[PDB]
């Protein structure tokens, strides 16, 4: 969010419009100085937010602005030392992968936005789907769900007495740019297996074939439940809708 | 980080492997996929810290008692497993699965679990057992056997319906916690 | 001079031609590794040569190569800390201006190159 604000700003040398001249403090406040404040705080966040990829990705053009306009050589150097710190954190420190859930609040009883739409939820690093639905029961009255895990609850599409449905969806892989050809070490992948994730899916084991006892395999079909999230995980909001859901199929060979 | 080794011991006539993989599947009820593998292991917290949880699937076959006494040493806990509506499972456990595990390692937390609790009170299966002159193992029976051995906890949960199953495994993880 | 040699080299991932495979030491010696050695020594020179402008001007693409190929994140960080050191030296430390002389050696007595041509001489700082 703070970035989004800074995103409005420009590195211009001047205090341009007092609309952005905030009310917490107020003096001349030239634009580049404001972006400087903002970027300091943003990088502080990311450091305590563990997202040092972003930290560095900004600190680069931060030092760029330093030299290119102000010659904050002290700030240049300390900023770059922090960048070094971030890189070391990346290679060294490891990060867990939050369980992911595309969540169907079903019930005319939910508000207009809260009804009948699959909200993909970025839980905590190690969430149990049961405790997740538990806090949904904390989240809403009428603590009851659909066993219709795969299909929607049409009755409770327009019925009151809100129902629910949830499961741990697949975190679709990130795309490390220009790393696929590259034997990159693991840290990039571990950082990418659950972040920057918008596509998702959940398993649908199905029995399409001859359900003999020993073989489960000529019948086993997975109707993968493809999802698209409107926004990055992580992003401005932990949860999000599914921007697009897609079912699938998987043959006994597949 | 911690890794717990647990040799699951119990008859295969009850098919506890379905329950175990279903939990590893964390599945919606009846929507798990059983596999070809043994000794399904995973990593789930209960509190504070997740655990590399290892549930060694020693099937009901008694012949494997040649290398299950290698599984017993250096194993953090054990899952002794029976069915409440399969009396043969009850007596087999108290005769082979309870004693062999108990004596291979008389010093390890042990958890007796009653499978098919959903069918312990199933009128059709119970009337079959009475017609088959088989006693549906009630809660007091397992309670008495537990206090007999002093299992660190005796339990009865569900496989097809996953009921108490998650709770049972939660206390299983917190057992070393 | 050392740069001029490195100027020949390319950041390529491979040991390409044994002509540049020097005789001081010899093993596989992939090109980027050689440029790495060379740039280390060059930057060391410039640091003790006080020419930190050059030091930084190279250290930039040095860290670039680090991340872009090798992920020498330790080397990334230490290199950048040295870059910070250089910048501080720049703002802080001051440098003297050598007196300059365009020098005419006149005389057929000088060698062919040494005769009758105005050689501009970079003396010492206070000559």
């Amino acid at each position: 969010t703070l970035l989004l604000h800074a995103e409005l700003l420009q590195w211009s040398d001047k205090p341009c419009v007092p609309h952005l001249l905030q009310r917490d403090s107020y003096y001349v406040y030239t634009q580049q100085e404001l972006k400087e404040k903002l970027y300091q705080e943003i990088i502080s966040y990311f450091d305590k937010g563990k997202m040092w990829e972003k930290a560095i990705k900004l600190s680069k053009e931060l030092a760029e602005t330093y030299e290119s306009k102000v010659f904050d050589y002290e700030g240049l150097g300390n900023l770059l030392k922090k960048r070094a710190s971030f890189y070391e954190n990346i290679i060294k420190a490891m990060r867990p992968q939050p369980e992911y859930f595309a969540v169907g609040y079903y019930g005319q009883g939910f508000p207009s936005f809260l009804r009948n739409k699959i909200f993909i939820y970025r839980g905590k690093e190690y969430e149990r789907r049961e405790d997740f639905s538990l806090r949904l029961l904390t989240q809403f009255p009428n603590a009851e769900k659909m066993t219709s895990t795969t299909p929607p609850g049409e009755d409770i599409k327009s019925s009151p007495k809100q129902y629910m449905q949830c499961f741990t969806v697949k975190p679709v892989m990130s795309l490390p740019p220009s790393y696929k050809d590259k034997p990159v070490p693991e840290q990039i992948l571990n950082y990418y297996r659950a972040n920057e994730v918008q596509q998702f899916r959940y398993s649908r084991p199905f029995r399409k074939g001859e359900k003999d006892p020993d073989n489960e395999f000529a019948t086993m079909w997975i109707e993968r439940t493809t999802y698209t999230t409107a926004y990055t995980f992580p992003g401005i909001l932990k949860w999000f809708e599914v921007k697009q859901i897609s079912t699938e199929e998987i043959s006994p060979l597949e | 980080m911690q890794a717990i080794k647990c040799v699951v011991v119990g008859d295969g006539a009850v098919a506890k492997t379905c329950l175990l993989i279903s939990y590893t599947t964390n599945a919606f009820p009846g929507e798990y996929i059983p596999t070809v593998f043994d000794n399904y292991s995973a990593n789930v917290m209960v509190d504070g810290k997740p655990v590399n949880l290892g549930l060694w699937d020693t099937a009901g076959q008694e012949d494997y008692d040649r290398l299950r006494p290698l599984s017993y040493p250096q194993t953090d806990v054990f899952l002794i497993c029976f069915s409440l509506v399969s009396p043969a499972s009850f007596e087999n456990v108290r005769a082979k699965w309870y004693p062999e595990v108990r004596h291979h390692c008389p010093n390890t937390p042990i958890i007796l679990v009653g499978t098919k609790l959903d069918l312990r009170d199933d009128k059709d299966t119970i009337e079959k057992l009475k017609e088959k002159k088989l006693t549906p193992i009630t809660y007091p029976q397992g309670l008495a056997m537990a206090k007999e051995i002093g299992a660190v906890k005796y339990l009865e949960c569900s496989a097809l319906t996953q009921r108490g199953l998650k709770t049972v495994f939660d206390e299983a993880i917190r057992a070393v916690l």
